[PDB]
């Protein structure tokens, strides 16, 4: 039966995939502060299997950490094209969210969503480092309920 | 604690001993049991090559001893 | 049966690679007060066969200006390379008895460097080329030294083959009458794998990844294995040469197991090490070696040679 | 379609070139087999391809334009190639080299199916090979797109936009202007 | 690799921040001084708070006052410690980031209990802080602190005696007394080259003056001594913060005075006076006597200041945030001639800069 | 005060002079760093097994924002707008008009959680408790629209949240 | 010797989640073998453990119900699955559990608990909860002009 | 804490301090994280009499700047010369 093959190996790319997220060393301004404390010894990313790596060559999620201005998107557009896929954006704190307490201001993306694709929306000001870690727990859910192969097989 | 950390290490210590004791026991099971002969020098290689002749099976690790003088 | 002795060969050697990296992320976890990988399997069992399967269905990219060809020759070369310096490994058998090994190895580490300066070069980026021609300075800082010191070593084992080591230390290991030689020939090890505190080819601070910034997905993948490889290879070479395990021709699965606890040890005093210092500068290393290493490596060189002479122990050709 | 929703604007659009097109992004792919296979050497087969952007204006303006209701409209460009010249301007474009060989209809049909076995996106097809060696039709009593205010966009200014990744290093910064273009049927 | 030209391009986190604050009450506006120097939150504060105060002609109670400099020297002690391991970090040593920030981590949470938030407590306010410190605060900051000079000797066993560190960073980066003057440099980067100032020391405020602590100073002033200085700038914080925890007094923690500072909410629900003031200052806000004030303090990363020009109303008219890294920044070029790309990075390190404040 | 951070002359005797030497030549202090990270690898590590053990938190948490009631059911909200004024982020918005009972109440009440700078002003400003930020932080979502709370989602989340929120009030009140 | 006494401890923790059957679930679900003082049980099945022996933070934890509002949370939990009782106690923002100071009950209070809903049906979609604005003139149904 | 004996050897002999007097990690000597109520005092101007707003109104005492000179005898520094600071009695050298 293809269905049940092909299910199996959705559960063993997905697993693969949401055990080894590799977020690309890639932050703006305080929120990357947080991001710093996730992967200090009290939450211990690596523990998960994140693992920052510089070049977007070698990521598979962009966190973006902290206020988008105008000056900065065409460079944050930049490395999200050039990480290879599957990827994903995770969007963290009001600033990346939405603009935040800079909204209003000239120099201000409203949001990473308008430069960007986005996959989680972590919010606060700047979210906890136990909330970015829900956020990429929620994340790996939402990898491990992708069903590219069953899809395939429909099609 | 830091001994969760020895998993890793005995995994990683059983793949290093296979090559080795893979290699003596598969020399062992090509010489009729005992070591592969080395032959760095032409001399080892000479008296190997004899070996074969003598053997009468092509296969320089069968060995004749007395039984085979008359 | 020889192919069978090839495949378990080079197998064991890729699991080992892939476990390794478990392990230098859980030592340095812990040397850092935290745990490392333990969510993916038991103990983060399951991580290194994750991040395998990650790497080999992501995308691979070949850059729009790279030279093609070249591209995809490097990380061949790499870990091509890199195994083929693991059969003339005595453990106690080599897979390739050879008469002159060690001068087969010093060869083969010679081309390995090409696969760094050739993925650079064929990226066609700055970072990649930057970190290209810091392999050209550290190869430089190191090479000399590196055969010299070897040298040294050989004149008391009286030969280039890497069982007469074993022979040569039944009595007692190398390291006692030759430590200074021995922690002159452990850094080198540390300069010719490219690691810290010697990592300037990726000089991840510096050069986002050097020579492989450009390089994803399985042909990253590949760079990476060779690279862990060549770690384990350079400590299992190091524990022959100063370490030696005693061989019972009979029982030559207990020097397997001595063998095997030494190497290990020494890959893990790698990690240890880079868990420990900040970077070297690349210009700082090369003065390291040729004003340091190399004035002392040229007069244990002669006290070698002498020594052996002056006390009537020199060692049997055969 | 016009049977069941009589009021429907259908909308006739030639082979389409853009960015993510099937079209000039599968005539430069034709290079990972060296020659460039043509029925006839394509000196039988005209095209008149219509750019990505013109079409969709288009359906915007048919949404917006009270006028498009029940009426079919065709889109195609404002220049007609012999299918050898486009191929050829493709390459040229591309800066790969150009080796056009002569292919029989029922050679290229077997070819056809050899890539149909593919259980993913088939390189080519048998159907495939058929559409692009068909002429594109001349429709003079139906609308086009300068009926919808849509002016059509000429491939000689788009075709870099969509070719310039099929070029090597070498190429990769040539201008648009260093390529001469095709002949237009007049 | 020898940097023969460093031009740094600034502005990719500029977001308006003193145009915003002129559309805020001085209330409002509290907050963005958190998001500048993002890591010296509650010395950001702080300095806003002072020119606030300046121009109200309004003062802090005493407790505040001493709270103020407890948090201010825990700030310190946050600054050091990523400013410290980041720049070991760049340069290669990876592992005392790690140690330090568990307790970085600890820190974090003596921000939440006063305040609620990990970071941006927006609590050094104009009048005082926003709420007295919760029962038992106190015995676990002393804990803390009890413990912290320890880690400090482990950072040093990683770096100070270290050939490898040393190599890094001595001779590297040298700045003259003289081009740090005239550069507009401050704090660390004055006196790592022999320059004797600290605004604690020359111009002191809340009760820096009621303290005793003494002020690094450098010989070489270059990386080397910088790094000292500022692993020599975390013991003495931890000096003062003792002192904070033995002479904390007793008394109220905003100024009593509710036309500046808000009435109790128990008071705003119990008497008329209270509540008209409340209402007033959370919506109008209060209004500041015209004037234009530069205020100062001796940031963690160097002088900290603002330019606050008050238009007789609730809102301030401008704004203008000197970032000491701003200046640092500008330094750049003139500090890496000579040197090579690594030297560069160890370059960016020692000057100590988050561009939170030098885009503002 | 001052004191110099780097002014020592080194012994020039022989003895130190050779422990210098033997510093140099066996690497002695590069073998002491090596100490302190083997100490390391031996000490419990700090990490917390999250999500099923949590960082510590004090009732002053601010978090998820929440609309509030009195024990009768009654919203405690009066449409005051003092949070939409004192809203350093301009997140909150604000409708109002006579209930049908004529009593003074909110007929729109949206807090654009990616605006909010989750600063506390609005619940420090507001004179009936009705407003306030809750201590649940795991509230990411999939997509941008729903951080953008209504008046519903923030009377669900007080009627989902009270009995932890008015435990924490209570805690802290004497504080405020 | 404690080396002995170390694997003793290490032995017992495989009695104290009833068995090995037991204790490798918890070894897979939550990565942790430890044994703790049960404090409580949610009416979700959520188990609440205490070892003021271990150090702060790693002092309580829950072991997550399987199931939950229909959900199979065998391998997917998540921390929003936590009550609002126990969420105070489980981040130590107070030292009594629900089990001995009781929340204030109130008639308005979710009796069911509601875990991160986002990215199912049953997530939030925001609108305008105010009513048109404008009322617009409405033509007469019948001709007369 | 719950290091064997032979790892807290181990651990002080390498890192060369004894570690476990000033452990990192948090036990029972931490403040209870429930507390008794407080009762915070109020500040000086809580009287009910001699307490007239006009007598300690901060605000109202601002005044425009003094005017030095406008447009419309010894030599003066802007203050006395800074004291020279003194050597650290705690610790001179580092
Ligand atoms: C195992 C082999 C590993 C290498 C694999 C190479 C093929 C990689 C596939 C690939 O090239 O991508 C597709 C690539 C096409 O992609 P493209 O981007 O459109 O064109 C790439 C460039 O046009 C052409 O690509 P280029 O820029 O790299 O230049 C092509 C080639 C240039 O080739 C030539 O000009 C003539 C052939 C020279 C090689 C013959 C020997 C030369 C003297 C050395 C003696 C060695 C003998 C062996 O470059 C070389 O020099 C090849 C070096 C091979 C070294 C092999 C080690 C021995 O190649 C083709 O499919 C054709
Ligand atoms: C390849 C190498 C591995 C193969 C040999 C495996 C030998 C058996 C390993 C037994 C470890 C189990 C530990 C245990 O009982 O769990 C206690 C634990 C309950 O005790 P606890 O309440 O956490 O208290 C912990 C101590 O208070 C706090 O922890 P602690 O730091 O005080 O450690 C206690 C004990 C734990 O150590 C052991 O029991 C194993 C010692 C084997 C050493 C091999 C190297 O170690 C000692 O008492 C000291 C003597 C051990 C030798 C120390 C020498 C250090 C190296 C010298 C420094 C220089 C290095 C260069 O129960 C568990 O968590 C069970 C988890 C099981 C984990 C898997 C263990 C198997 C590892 C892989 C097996 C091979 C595949
Ligand atoms: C080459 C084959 C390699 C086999 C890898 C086996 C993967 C094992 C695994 O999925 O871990 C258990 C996982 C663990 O579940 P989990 O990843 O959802 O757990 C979440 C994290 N915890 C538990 C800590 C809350 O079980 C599964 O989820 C089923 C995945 C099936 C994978 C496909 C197998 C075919
Ligand atoms: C730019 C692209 C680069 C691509 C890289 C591709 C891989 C290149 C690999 C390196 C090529 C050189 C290999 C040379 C092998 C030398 C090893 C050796 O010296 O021993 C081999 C052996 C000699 O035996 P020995 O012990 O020395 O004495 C006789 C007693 N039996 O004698 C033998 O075993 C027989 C060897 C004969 C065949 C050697 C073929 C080498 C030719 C190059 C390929
Ligand atoms: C201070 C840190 C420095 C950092 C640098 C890293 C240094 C680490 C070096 C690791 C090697 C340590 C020594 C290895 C001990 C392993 C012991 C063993 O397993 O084998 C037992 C062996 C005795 O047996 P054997 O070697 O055969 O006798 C010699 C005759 N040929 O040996 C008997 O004990
Ligand atoms: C009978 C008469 C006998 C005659 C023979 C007598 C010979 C013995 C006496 C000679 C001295 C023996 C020791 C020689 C060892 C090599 C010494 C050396 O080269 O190190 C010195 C080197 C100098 O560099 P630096 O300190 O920066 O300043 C130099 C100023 N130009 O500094 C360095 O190299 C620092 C290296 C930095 C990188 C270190 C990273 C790893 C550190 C941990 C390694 C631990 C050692 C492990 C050894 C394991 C071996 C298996
Ligand atoms: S969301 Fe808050 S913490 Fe994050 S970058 Fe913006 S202002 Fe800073
Ligand atoms: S927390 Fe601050 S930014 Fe958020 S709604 Fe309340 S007042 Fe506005
Ligand atoms: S929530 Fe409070 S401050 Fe805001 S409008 Fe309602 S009553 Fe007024």
């Amino acid at each position: 039966r293809g269905e049940y093959v092909v299910a199996k190996l959705d559960d063993l790319i997905n697993w693969a995939r949401r055990s080894s997220l590799w977020p690309m060393t890639f932050g703006l301004a305080c929120c990357a502060v947080e991001m710093m404390h996730m992967a200090a010894p009290r939450y211990d990313m690596d523990r998960f299997g994140v693992v920052f790596r510089a070049s977007p060559r070698q990521s598979d999620v962009m966190i973006v950490a902290g206020t988008l201005t105008n000056k900065m998107a065409p460079a944050l557009r930049k490395v999200y094209d050039q990480m290879p896929e599957p990827r994903y954006v995770v969007s963290m704190g009001s600033c990346a969210n939405g603009g935040g307490y800079y909204h209003y201001s000239y120099s201000v993306v409203r949001g990473c969503d308008r430069i960007v694709p986005v996959d989680i929306y972590v919010p606060g000001c700047p979210p906890t480092a136990e909330a970015l870690l829900y956020g990429i727990l929620q994340l790996q859910k939402k990898i491990k309920r992708e069903k590219r192969l069953r899809i395939w097989y429909r099609r | 604690m830091w001994f969760e950390v020895l998993p890793g290490i005995a995994v990683m210590g059983v793949c290093l001993f296979i090559p080795g004791m893979a290699t003596a026991r598969i020399h062992r099971f090509s010489n009729g049991g005992k070591e592969k002969r080395v032959a760095h020098y032409p001399y080892q290689w000479y008296l190997m090559e004899r070996d074969r002749r003598v053997s009468g099976v092509n296969r320089s690790y069968v060995s004749k001893g007395l039984e085979n003088i008359d | 049966m020889f192919m069978i002795n090839i495949l378990m060969l080079i197998i064991p050697i890729l699991l080992a690679v892939a476990f390794l990296t478990l392990v230098e992320r859980k030592v340095l976890g812990y040397m850092q007060l935290r745990k490392g990988p333990n969510v993916v399997g038991p103990y983060g069992l399951l991580q290194p066969i994750a991040d395998a399967i990650k790497l080999f269905i992501k995308e691979p990219l070949r850059p729009a200006t790279s030279s093609a060809s070249m591209f995809i020759l490097a990380p061949i070369m790499a870990l091509g390379l890199a195994l083929t310096m693991w059969i003339p490994l005595p453990m106690p058998y080599p897979l390739i008895n050879m008469n002159l090994g060690v001068l087969f190895m010093l060869a083969m580490s010679s081309l390995a460097v090409y696969s760094i300066l050739w993925s650079g070069w064929a990226s066609n980026s700055k970072y990649a080329l930057i970190g290209a021609l810091r392999a050209v300075a550290q190869t430089i800082s190191y090479e000399v030294t590196l055969a010299i010191i070897l040298l040294s070593v050989l004149l008391m084992s009286g030969s280039f083959t890497l069982s007469t080591l074993i022979t040569t230390q039944e009595q007692m290991w190398l390291i006692l009458p030759a430590w200074p030689l021995a922690m002159m020939w452990f850094i080198s090890t540390l300069a010719e794998t490219n690691r810290a505190p010697f990592d300037l080819t990726e000089g991840e601070s510096e050069l986002v990844s050097g020579f492989n910034v450009e390089y994803a997905a399985g042909p990253f993948a590949l760079f990476f294995m060779a690279e862990y490889a060549n770690i384990i290879m350079m400590n299992i070479f190091t524990a022959i040469l100063f370490l030696g395990t005693s061989h019972n021709p009979h029982m030559p699965e207990l020097y397997t197991i001595n063998f095997t606890i030494k190497s290990l040890l020494l890959t893990m005093s790698f990690l240890w090490i880079r868990a420990s210092y900040p970077r070297f500068r690349y210009d700082q290393l090369m003065h390291l070696l040729w004003k340091n290493f190399l004035p002392l490596t040229l007069a244990l060189c002669m006290w070698h040679v002498s020594l052996p002479i002056l006390t009537s122990g020199i060692p049997p050709q055969t | 379609v016009r049977e069941t929703f009589p009021e429907a604007t259908i909308i006739k659009p030639a082979e389409i070139f853009g960015r993510e097109d099937r079209f000039l992004n599968y005539f430069a792919n034709i290079r990972w087999f060296g020659g460039v296979p043509l029925i006839s050497l394509g000196k039988k087969t005209v095209k008149q391809p219509v750019y990505i952007v013109d079409v969709t204006k288009g359906i915007i303006n048919a949404i917006k334009d009270p006028d498009a209701r029940g009426k079919t409209f065709a889109f195609v460009g404002p220049s007609r190639y012999l299918l050898f010249d486009l191929v050829q301007y493709v390459f040229a474009v591309a800066h790969r080299p150009f080796l056009p060989y002569p292919l029989p209809h029922f050679a290229y049909r077997w070819i056809g199916r050899l890539f149909e076995i593919s259980p993913f996106e088939p390189w080519t097809t048998r159907d495939k090979v058929e559409r692009i060696h068909t002429t594109d039709k001349i429709l003079p009593h139906l609308p086009g797109l300068e009926d919808l205010g849509v002016e059509a966009t000429p491939l000689e200014l788009k075709a870099i936009e969509v070719l310039r990744r099929h070029r090597t290093y070498r190429w990769l910064s040539s201008e648009i202007e260093d390529v001469q273009p095709a002949k237009t049927i007049p | 690799e020898m940097v023969r030209k460093c031009d740094p391009h600034i502005g990719l986190l500029h977001r308006g921040t003193e145009k915003l604050i002129e559309y805020k009450t001085y209330l409002q506006a509290l907050p963005y001084f958190d998001r500048l120097d993002y890591v010296s939150m509650m010395c950001n504060e702080q300095a806003y708070s002072l020119a606030v105060e300046k121009l109200l002609n309004i003062r802090p109670p005493p407790r505040a006052q001493w709270i103020r400099v407890l948090f201010g020297e825990i700030t310190r002690l946050l600054n050091h410690i990523m400013a410290v391991t980041t720049h070991a970090l760049d340069i290669g040593a990876m592992t005392p980031f790690f140690w330090m920030f568990e307790e970085r981590e600890k820190m974090f949470e003596f921000y939440e209990r006063v305040s609620g938030a990990r970071m941006h407590a927006a609590y050094v306010r104009p009048g005082g802080v926003h709420q007295d410190l919760p029962l038992g605060l106190m015995d676990d900051i002393y804990e803390f602190s009890k413990n912290f000079s320890l880690r400090i000797d482990e950072l040093e066993e990683m770096l100070t005696n270290n050939r490898i560190w040393r190599n890094r960073t001595v001779d590297i980066g040298i700045v003259t007394a003289e081009d740090a003057l005239n550069y507009g440099f401050s704090g660390v980067m004055l006196r790592g080259s022999g320059i004797q100032w600290d605004l604690r020391k020359t111009q002191p405020y809340d009760v820096y003056d009621q303290v005793e602590f003494d002020v690094p100073i450098g010989s070489r002033g270059d990386c080397y001594d910088r790094y000292l200085c500022r692993v020599e700038e975390m013991r003495q914080s931890i000096r003062i913060i003792s002192q904070c925890l033995n002479k904390m007094p007793p008394g109220e923690i905003k100024v009593d005075d509710a036309k500046v500072s808000p009435p109790k909410r128990a008071e705003m629900k119990t008497s008329m006076e209270s509540l008209i003031h409340h209402f007033k200052l959370y919506t109008e806000g209060y209004q500041v006597p015209p004037g234009a004030t530069y205020t100062a303090i001796e940031a963690p990363k160097g002088e900290f200041g603002v330019y606050l020009v008050s238009d007789g109303s609730s809102r301030p008219y401008r704004c203008k945030i000197k970032a000491p890294g701003f200046a640092h920044l500008a330094g750049l070029d003139k500090m890496s001639k000579g040197h090579m790309l690594a030297d560069v990075v160890a370059i960016i390190g020692t000057q100590d800069i988050v561009f939170g404040e030098v885009d503002r | 005060t001052y004191k110099y951070v780097n002014l020592r002359e080194p012994s020039m005797d022989m003895k130190s002079v050779t422990d210098r030497a033997a510093q140099t030549l066996l690497w002695t202090e590069l073998i002491r760093g090596l100490g302190m990270t083997l100490s390391y690898l031996f000490r419990e590590p700090a990490t917390i097994n999250y999500p099923f053990e949590k960082g510590p938190l004090s009732p002053r948490f601010r978090g998820e924002h929440a609309l509030r009631r009195y024990p009768s059911g009654e919203e405690r909200c009066i449409a005051c707008k003092l949070c939409e004024a004192v809203c350093p982020a301009q997140a909150i918005t604000i409708e109002a008009e006579p209930r049908a009972d004529g009593s003074r109440r909110t007929t729109r009440y949206d807090i654009d959680m990616t605006k909010c700078i989750y600063c506390g002003f609005c619940q420090e400003a507001c004179p009936v408790d009705a407003i306030v930020e809750g201590p649940n932080f795991e509230f990411s979502t999939e997509t941008h629209e729903e951080l953008l709370y209504n008046k519903e989602k923030l009377l669900n989340n007080g009627d989902k949240w009270e009995a932890e929120i008015a435990a924490n009030i209570q805690a802290d009140y004497l504080y405020r | 010797m404690e080396l002995l006494q170390v694997l003793k401890r290490g032995l017992q923790q495989v009695s104290g989640h009833g068995g090995l059957r037991g204790y490798l679930r918890v070894l897979f679900r939550a990565n942790d073998v430890r044994v703790g003082t049960l404090v409580g049980e949610d009416k979700y099945g959520n188990k609440y453990y205490e070892d003021n022996k271990q150090f702060f933070g790693r002092h309580r934890w829950v072991i997550y119900t399987t199931e939950m509002n229909g959900k199979n949370t065998f391998w997917d939990v998540d921390g929003s699955m936590v009550p609002p009782e126990w969420h105070r106690w489980l981040h130590c923002m107070t030292d009594d559990p629900p089990t001995v100071k009781p929340p204030t009950a109130r008639k308005f209070i979710w009796t069911n608990h509601k875990f991160n809903l986002s990215g199912t049906p049953q997530q939030y979609v925001p609108y305008s909860t105010t009513r048109k604005k404008i009322q617009e003139w409405v033509p007469p149904s019948t001709p007369y002009k | 804490a719950s290091a064997t004996r032979f790892i807290q050897w181990l651990r002080n002999w390498a890192s060369g301090r004894d570690l476990q007097a000033k452990l990192q990690l948090r036990y029972q000597e931490i403040s209870k994280r429930t507390q008794p109520p407080p009762k915070l005092p109020v500040g000086p101007s809580h009287k009910l009499s001699n307490n007239y707003y006009c007598t300690r109104d901060g605000r109202r005492e601002a005044m425009p700047p003094s005017i030095v000179m406008s447009s419309q005898k010894k030599a003066v520094s802007p203050a006395p010369p800074i004291k020279r600071w003194e050597l650290s009695q705690d610790e001179p050298y580092l």
